[PDB]
């Protein structure tokens, strides 16, 4: 239902592809790669997130760091953060403005970030400890609306 | 559905293999090229029987769950970022040991669940057949031959 | 309880139930006193009135009214090339298989499982003997468990043509308080518990026993020392099995204990006048090194 | 059907096999990142033979078996090509440095050299070919790396037979190891540099203290000074073991000598503190215990 | 022997004891000389030993060597199995001595390999030498089930006499004077066993703490006797009936360690006085006392004057205080009674003990203690002192003391070793005549420093995970401040001195002035030298305490949520006022002494109210504004819930009018907007306080449920002001400090200026401030303790850090740290340390009335 209901607002549908082998390094690529697209594509996207899918507490704190905050600063920093600067300034430019400061073009991004990007998260049973962390969480829990479809 | 099979002496894989032939692959979540083999063994159906379903990792998931990407001959599937093609001639099962540890919910959903165990009652089912056995072994013996010729 | 409680009424329950209360502390109920109507059970709380414990919990076992099974019995019985019979380090069931050996089917081997010349030689008779059909013991196989999982747990497993070798008997002599061995190769084979306690008279008269085989190394008052060693290793020996009361804890004294003290009896007899006041200090050392050594708490030393 | 699409990708992967290639200190250039390759090529080979258990690829076949036969060989000679560089890395850091090392042992080098020559020939004509695959084409490949490991390993068993034989004629380097005993074997024209591993295979002393042309004697972690008897005489026409062995044994000889002094001494009614002040203390010490067990064997 | 009853006696006295015969009969001299005991030989090899500690003969020793001959003569192996701190390793290593032996251990697991084991072990059945496994029983399965078949081989060669045995799969030859030693630690269980091969060939010993009278006697007896056995009684006695009086203590440790540490103590001390009781007297009041309370230090002084009494007057009881009179003069507080004595038990342990411990109460001035004390003994003495304050759990093990990569196996320093090398490797300055103190602020735990217990050690030397022993001077102190002592082991407290502050130092006026006069300094920098000179007269006239001393009594009976006590609220209180007074000091002042007064008294009530009872319900605030009003002078202006100081901006005006709100009108598009608010009579309140509470550059907490404006209030507060610019961090169930790190480094810039070696200020140049919200969510160690909060009360006490990689410290430049949270009763929300809210201001923000809303 979640990808049926964006697929009728044009929302471009993206699943975390993870498994056992899985690193919070490719989880943090898939993050990146979703938020760039965003960004500097304007691809309004819808991220589907399943409790199967947090396989430890840094994805979740990653997630935290997504709501609470729109933007990730452990994703982009030191030569990332110069390089994603510069494709900002591009697309910057793209668009039809000049932003003076350093600050204001992390603040369009900001922006762009969190009216563009869509988090729906798909947990199963909340008695259980890793589901129960998903809404014990402030960031998730008041960010988030809360729709329950038990049985 | 995909099945699961649940016998802590793995006797079953063995009958499996045998109903199979050649054609079984045996494969575990836990060794290395599983990955691949798994997405090489799909290309050209192979029956393929995975040795450790306690541990169970989510990119085989488009696989458990019946969801493909139609074509015109071809029917593929995302493993990963890979699209691999489905034979048709490919059967797939997951075979677990020990009931104590314990499978995600989703696959525990999709599947379907089969106890190769023997438990206490199999004492009361197998002590009835060998107290008719030795007691009225007349009746015992038609009961079987009764169905069977049937 | 499992059998009477669905045969016989609720009243023999309840009955029995509260006087297995009373052998446990969980209470003292008053019991149920039917004249006829249950004599076996006024049998039980007679004797459980009279303080008298051994036999009341023997009743239980006499209720049954079974014979119960000698290990001859059930080596007899069982067809089954593989034993393995665990006991407490008070004893060894050793001498109990060499006299269960030779009545019937001498062909006695023992095989201690000590160095890695001693594994290889081990191995080496195993394969022997189950060819040529001679009983063969493996001596307190937890000390080389490693050499268990690697080779026994293979060739026991593979050894399903040792039930169609000859006749032919292993046995494996395990320690109930000791390492764990496999539970599947544990399965395989038959078990038993050797439970034979020697008497404090007895155990002193096989010490004794075996002390003349060496001939005579020593003169005439080290065979009266020999003896006084006899007597207080069987003695402590015996105080061993009593862990609330005697010794604190549960101690194992084995026959090194018992050489470690000829020895310094020998020394201390050449060494010293032939004069009996070196007594002073026979105490003290074995008091204190070669028994007192494993003795960690102030009551027990 | 797939197995074209299978196919296609494969031969465009291996047109593609590059390896990463440094030259290290010396003339010869390593290849890093074996696994990648190595893993590349297992994994085609596995996936051609599982393309025998398909129905639409009998005639499709013949192509795939000579990528097979092809494959093959590539990874037999991956596993010995890798097998040498990794031995001949091992054995550089051990025979391609030291002068003394290899005047120590002239034969292994010797064989160590005319070895390192023929590999540099072939890992120059292997990488300048620019492409992985091709490798397999260039003449004597596999032969040459399978005689090259056999030749390692007959250098590096003659290293280890010497090096734990020279550890049983002395059996103190047991205590030190592989890289210090080879340190020593190396510094025995200077002899001087000994001293910091004597402190590990003795634990007691800590240096040794020299003329230059012999040995007074040696001082321990502690501080105190122990001169032996006969100082030993150092030529370069002499081993290691020996003179550590001679040493050995002239330390007790001297621990003896200095105690029995001192108990003659004491014997006679002299004074402990004139004692202390010549006499290391452990020979001081056990002539006070003997001469202290002995007048009190006779007070009892 | 002499006080033997009878010759019998005596025989078996000196059967028991080595004796060290020679053989005059024979040649093969190495083979002349022999040890006989309890009746066996023993040969004497001639292997040089040096001149190591030797072990204080006592009656325990002689019966673990009695143990050790008797397994030696029948060939078999050495084991003895008893608690750690027995020194088993160390009765081994002396029996190798006394028979001229080195004897070579064997520090297992300890990143031990097998081959070199092995290596070893073929070395040891060559040379003939004796081998000592310490702690045997710490190996995994694999290595000690090979080990045990390598031991057996050897142990069964030499019980049978096989020239060559088997072992490791190799044929190598024995020595006869080959012997094999096991150390058995208990572990969880308890006393474990060798494995059940060498229980048939090593002899089970079983070690008893020997009794503390004999290794008194001999100790006392060693470091001069006088009267040994008498003080050794006297001092068991002592320390027995200190166990039976004194109070049940976690910390207390009376045992044989305690005693041992007592005697050490007593050894530099006889350098001062003579060898004796009084020099005993004294190392007990130096050792036991420090780490006693209140109730239990009379009970020491009472027996101590009861089992023996010696002296009345100490020496160096006239410098030393003035020194610190002089040192405390300056750095701003009182000389109390209790402050005095802390201080003199520290400078008094301080000799002996190389490391200290500082225990008491979240802010006892522990920390002005030993500062204090330093800064004294750079005047006395004349020595400088170079202090190293890190934050024991702010930082991991591998980037304190020492970390190694997995691949390149690059060794890299750390910190703990980055600032020793400081004073060991380049002592290109002063540091050889200088004193250098590493004082540890956070929690301490065992896994922290039994890495370091070398140090603790006699050996005082630091040993790496790998390839070096770094020494330490006597220079180097050891130092560790904390408030808990449930997680550390008495062994680590047997090894330093331990100081207790049972209670606070001194009183609240002498605080209240410390921060008074650090507020003028701070203030001095701003303003004129006269105006300071006039306000200071002022305030001495203003209040006297008599006053303030019923407010702050009544304060406890008040409701506090984020509960903190009330000494460590004056901080919060003074420097706020004095911040208002300033800003009202100069351009808008009246010279009216009646009104200038009102406007000082107003202000300073205010002040007060929101340092003591900012953290209320609110509702009990307005209660305690009327409590306020009560103990101040009664003509002096009272508070209201809502009052207000109104001025005239350009002309010159005095009045006081409250309750003054605006009219906002906004249209349908900004309905829902991040930074939107309506101001109502608490926006404005709110906003003023926490404003003000910026001003003062302390740090804020925000405690109260979520939605309840404490996001809005704190975002719009300093949204329409450029002085400040705000940055937002919102902390998890676990969230690290290097996520604040990577959260700042966008708005921050790294600048080398010489004031502050390495400087970390925002990018731009007006003020920034964190905001971490959910402040008291994040986790704990196991052991209970978070680190990033330990970070975050770095950042506000210490204004600096130390990298986690590059390894030195950093001083911050005008960040400020603001914080909300929930109330810790919810679920979820974890205790804070008081150590940490003591810098804090905390302000509670509910849900407005239900009807405001």
């Amino acid at each position: 239902l979640t990808r049926f209901v964006a697929w009728l607002n044009g929302l471009k549908i993206v699943q975390p592809k993870i498994h056992r082998h899985s690193n919070l390094s490719d989880f943090d690529m898939i993050l990146k790669k979703a938020i760039s697209d965003c960004s500097l594509k304007e691809s309004r996207t819808c991220l589907i997130i399943d409790e199967s899918n947090i396989l430890e507490t840094a994805f979740l704190e990653r997630m935290n760091t997504l709501l609470a905050n729109a933007d990730i600063p452990d994703l982009f920093q030191g030569e990332e953060y110069d390089k994603l600067l510069n494709n900002l300034r591009n697309k910057t430019r793209s668009l039809g403005l000049l932003l003076d400061t350093e600050q204001e073009l992390y603040d369009w991004f900001v922006g762009e970030i969190a009216k563009n990007l869509h988090v729906v998260f798909t947990i199963c049973d909340p008695t259980n400890n890793k589901s129960s962390a998903m809404i014990s969480s402030p960031a998730l829990f008041n960010r988030c609306i809360i729709n329950w479809m038990g049985d | 559905a995909v099945p699961f099979l649940l016998d802590p002496s793995s006797h079953m894989i063995t009958v499996i293999s045998n109903y199979y032939g050649n054609k079984t692959v045996l494969l575990s979540f836990l060794e290395e090229g599983f990955v691949k083999r798994l997405e090489n063994a799909i290309r050209f159906g192979s029956v393929v029987i995975i040795q450790d379903g306690e541990f169970f990792d989510p990119i085989i998931s488009r696989l458990i769950s019946r969801e493909f990407n139609h074509a015109g001959n071809r029917v593929t599937v995302e493993i990963g970022d890979h699209e691999v093609d489905v034979s048709g001639d490919f059967k797939l099962f997951i075979h677990s040991c020990d009931p104590s540890g314990d499978i995600p919910i989703f696959l525990r959903s999709r599947v379907r669940l089969v106890h190769f165990v023997t438990n206490k009652e199999s004492i009361e089912t197998r002590i009835f057949d060998i107290t008719l056995t030795e007691e009225n072994a007349e009746m015992q013996r038609k009961r079987e031959d009764l169905i069977k010729l049937n | 309880c499992l059998y009477k409680f669905d045969i016989e009424s609720e009243q023999y329950k309840e009955a029995v139930l509260t006087m297995i209360g009373v052998l446990s502390e969980s209470s003292d109920g008053v019991p149920k006193l039917t004249v006829d109507t249950n004599d076996d059970l006024r049998y039980l709380w007679d004797y459980v009135t009279t303080k008298s414990y051994i036999s009341a919990l023997n009743w239980f076992k006499n209720e049954f009214f079974v014979d119960e099974w000698n290990i001859a019995d059930v080596v007899a019985n069982s067809e089954n090339n593989y034993f393995t019979m665990a006991s407490e380090r008070d004893v060894d069931g050793t001498f109990k298989l060499i006299e269960l050996a030779k009545a019937s089917k001498e062909s006695l081997k023992i095989i201690p499982l000590g160095s890695i010349e001693n594994l290889n030689y081990a191995q080496e008779e195993i394969s022997k003997s189950k060819i040529e059909g001679g009983w063969i013991l493996l001596q307190n196989i937890q000390m080389s468990l490693s050499w268990v999982k690697t080779y026994l747990h293979k060739h026991v497993e593979e050894t399903k043509a040792a039930e169609e070798h000859e006749k032919f008997k292993m046995f494996m002599t395990c320690h109930l308080t000791g390492d764990k061995l496999p539970a599947p190769l544990l399965q395989r084979t038959d078990r038993v518990v050797y439970e034979d306690i020697p008497g404090i008279l007895d155990t002193v008269k096989d010490l004794w026993g075996s002390q003349f085989f060496t001939g005579k190394i020593s003169g005439v008052w080290s065979v009266y020392c020999t003896f006084l060693l006899s007597w207080f290793h069987a003695l402590i020996t015996a105080r061993t099995r009593l862990v609330p009361h005697g010794f604190s804890k549960k101690y194992y004294f084995n026959d090194c204990d018992f050489q470690f003290a000829s020895v310094y009896l020998e020394n201390v007899l050449a060494t010293n006048s032939t004069n009996n006041i070196p007594w002073a200090q026979v105490r003290d050392h074995i008091a204190t090194i070669v028994y007192g050594g494993k003795i960690d708490e102030e009551k027990d030393l | 059907f797939v197995i074209e699409k299978s196919l296609n990708r494969i031969k465009k992967f291996w047109k593609e096999a590059q390896y990463e290639v440094i030259e290290h200190s010396s003339g010869l250039k390593l290849v890093r990142e074996w696994d990648v390759l190595e893993q590349a090529c297992k994994e085609d080979l596995e996936e051609l033979v599982s393309m025998k258990a398909s129905n639409y690829y009998k005639i499709f076949e013949q192509d795939c078996l000579d990528l097979e036969s092809k494959l093959t060989k590539l990874s037999e000679i991956q596993v010995n090509w890798v097998e040498v560089q990794f031995y001949w890395l091992d054995l550089y850091g051990i025979l391609g440095e030291n002068l003394d090392i290899q005047n120590f042992l002239p034969l292994e080098t010797s064989k160590f050299k005319s070895l390192t020559s023929e590999y540099k020939m072939i890992t120059t004509r292997a990488f300048q070919l620019d492409t992985t695959i091709e490798v397999i084409h260039i003449p004597n490949f596999d032969t040459t790396l399978k005689l090259t490991i056999d030749s390692l390993k007959m250098i590096k068993s003659s290293l280890s037979t010497f090096l734990e034989r020279q550890r049983r004629q002395f059996p103190r380097f047991y205590f030190l190891g592989n890289d210090d005993l080879l340190k020593i074997i190396g510094s025995g024209k200077h002899h001087d540099q000994v001293s910091k591993f004597m402190k590990k295979m003795f634990g007691s002393i800590e240096s040794i203290i020299f003329l230059e042309d012999f040995i007074t004697g040696v001082r321990s972690v502690e501080g105190e000074v122990l001169n032996l008897n006969e100082k030993i005489e150092l030529k370069d026409s002499i081993q290691a073991q020996e003179w550590l062995n001679i040493l050995d044994t002239e330390i007790k000889l001297s621990v003896f000598t200095q105690f029995r002094d001192c108990l003659g001494q004491l014997k006679d009614g002299t004074d402990i503190e004139v004692v202390v002040s010549k006499y290391i203390f452990q020979a001081i010490l056990l002539s006070a215990q003997v001469m202290w067990t002995e007048l009190v064997e006779k007070c009892l | 022997l002499k006080n033997c009853s009878t010759k019998e006696e005596a025989r078996l006295l000196w059967a028991k004891v080595q004796k060290f015969y020679q053989k005059n009969d024979t040649l093969d001299d190495l083979n002349s000389v022999f040890i006989s005991q309890s009746g066996y030989l023993l040969q004497y090899k001639f292997e040089y030993i040096g001149i190591p500690e030797r072990l204080i003969y006592t009656p325990l020793l002689l019966i673990g060597f009695a143990t050790l001959t008797d397994s030696l003569h029948q060939k078999y192996g050495g084991c003895f199995f008893g608690p750690a701190g027995t020194g088993k390793t160390e009765t081994v290593k002396a029996f190798g001595q006394n028979l001229g032996r080195v004897v070579v251990v064997f520090n297992c697991d300890d990143s031990f390999d097998y081959q070199v084991l092995s290596r070893l072990l073929v070395g040891i059945t060559q040379i003939g030498a004796w081998g000592c496994f310490d702690q045997f029983n710490r190996l995994d399965e694999k290595v000690l089930s090979a080990v045990s078949a390598n031991i057996q081989q050897i142990q069964n060669g030499l019980q049978v006499g096989k020239s060559h045995i088997t072992l490791l799969e190799e044929e190598t030859p024995l020595s006869p004077h080959t012997a094999v030693f096991i150390t058995l630690n208990p572990g969880y269980n308890g006393r474990s066993e060798l494995p059940e091969n060498l229980k048939k060939s090593f002899r089970e010993f079983s070690m008893k703490s020997p009794q503390s009278g004999t290794i008194a006697e001999m100790i006392l007896q060693i470091m001069g006797f006088e009267d040994s056995k008498s003080l050794a009684s006297k001092i068991v006695h002592f320390l027995e009936l200190l166990s039976s009086k004194c109070s049940s203590m976690n910390h207390y440790h009376f045992g044989l360690r305690t005693l041992k540490g007592v005697l050490r103590n007593c050894s530099p001390l006889i350098s001062e006085f003579g060898e004796g009781e009084k020099t005993v007297v004294e190392s007990l009041k130096r050792v036991i006392l420090p780490s006693l309370g209140d109730t239990d230090e009379l009970v020491f002084k009472d027996e101590l004057s009861k089992i023996f009494d010696s002296a009345g007057t100490p020496l160096n009881s006239k410098a030393i205080v003035q020194c610190l009179k002089d040192a405390g003069q300056r750095s701003g507080f009182s000389m109390s009674e209790e402050f005095l004595k802390k201080c003199m038990q520290f400078y008094y342990m301080q000799k002996t003990q190389q490391a200290l411990i500082l225990v008491g109460k979240a802010g006892c001035g522990k920390t002005a203690t030993w500062k204090t004390v330093i800064d004294a003994m750079a005047i006395f003495d004349g020595h400088a002192n170079v202090v190293y304050v890190i934050d024991t759990k702010v930082l991991t093990k591998e980037s304190l003391y020492g970390s190694m990569l997995k691949a390149t196996l690059e060794w890299r320093d750390g910190l703990f070793t980055s600032i020793l090398r400081r004073v060991n490797d380049d002592i290109t300055g002063t540091f050889k005549n200088s004193r250098i103190w590493v004082v540890f602020d956070s929690d301490l735990d065992p896994e922290y420093v039994e890495a370091m217990n070398s140090v603790l050690d006699d050996n005082k030397i630091l040993t790496l995970p790998n390839g070096e022993r770094l020494p330490i001077p006597p220079n180097f102190r050891i130092l560790f401040e904390t408030d808990n002592l449930d997680h550390t082991t008495p062994a680590t407290i047997t090894r330093c001195g331990l100081l207790w502050f049972s209670t606070d130092v001194c009183s609240i006026s002498s605080k209240i002035d410390h921060l008074l006069n650090k507020s003028y300094e701070a203030l001095d920098n701003k303003l004129s030298m006269f105006e300071l000179d006039k306000l200071k007269d002022l305030i001495s006239d203003s209040f006297d305490m008599a006053s303030l001393t019923n407010i702050f009594t009544c304060s406890n009976d008040l409701v506090h949520i984020l509960g903190v006590r009330t000494f460590n609220k004056l901080e919060t209180a003074v420097q706020l006022a004095v911040h208002l007074i300033s800003s009202y000091r100069q351009w808008f002042q009246n010279l009216d002494d009646k009104s200038l007064k009102d406007v000082i008294t107003l202000l300073i009530k205010r002040s007060l109210l929101y340092a003591l009872a900012g953290d209320s319900t609110g509702e009990s605030q307005r209660a305690f504004i009327q409590t306020i009003n009560t103990y101040f002078g009664h003509d002096s202006q009272e508070l209201s819930d809502y009052s207000t100081i109104v001025i005239a901006n350009d002309k010159l005006s005095f009045s006081s009018f409250c309750s003054e709100i605006p009219s906002v009108s906004l249209e349908a598009h900004e309905v829902m907007r991040p930074d939107i608010v309506i101001p109502t009579i608490d926006t404005i309140k709110h906003e003023k306080i926490f404003y003000d509470l910026l001003n003062s550059k302390r740090g804020i907490i925000l405690c109260g449920p979520p939605g309840s404006g404490k996001t809005m209030i704190m975002n719009n507060a300093l949204r329409n002001s450029s002085l400040y610019d705000v940055v937002g961090i919102n902390f998890s169930k676990d969230t690290t400090t290097e996520h604040i790190l990577s959260a700042l480094h966008r708005h921050t810039n790294y600048v080398t200026t010489s004031k502050g070696l390495t400087l970390l200020p925002k990018s731009d140049i007006k003020n920034l401030v964190l905001f971490c919200d959910e402040i008291n969510l994040p986790k704990l160690d196991k052991y209970g303790s978070q680190n990033v909060v330990l970070f975050l009360r770095q950042l506000m006490e210490k204004q600096g850090f130390w990298k986690t990689p590059e390894n030195k410290w950093v001083t911050i430049e005008r960040i400020h740290i603001v914080g909300a949270c929930n109330p810790p009763t919810d679920p979820g929300r974890i205790p804070m340390s008081e150590r940490f809210t003591r810098h804090a201001a905390i302000l509670y923000l509910g849900y407005p009335s239900g009807k405001s809303l």
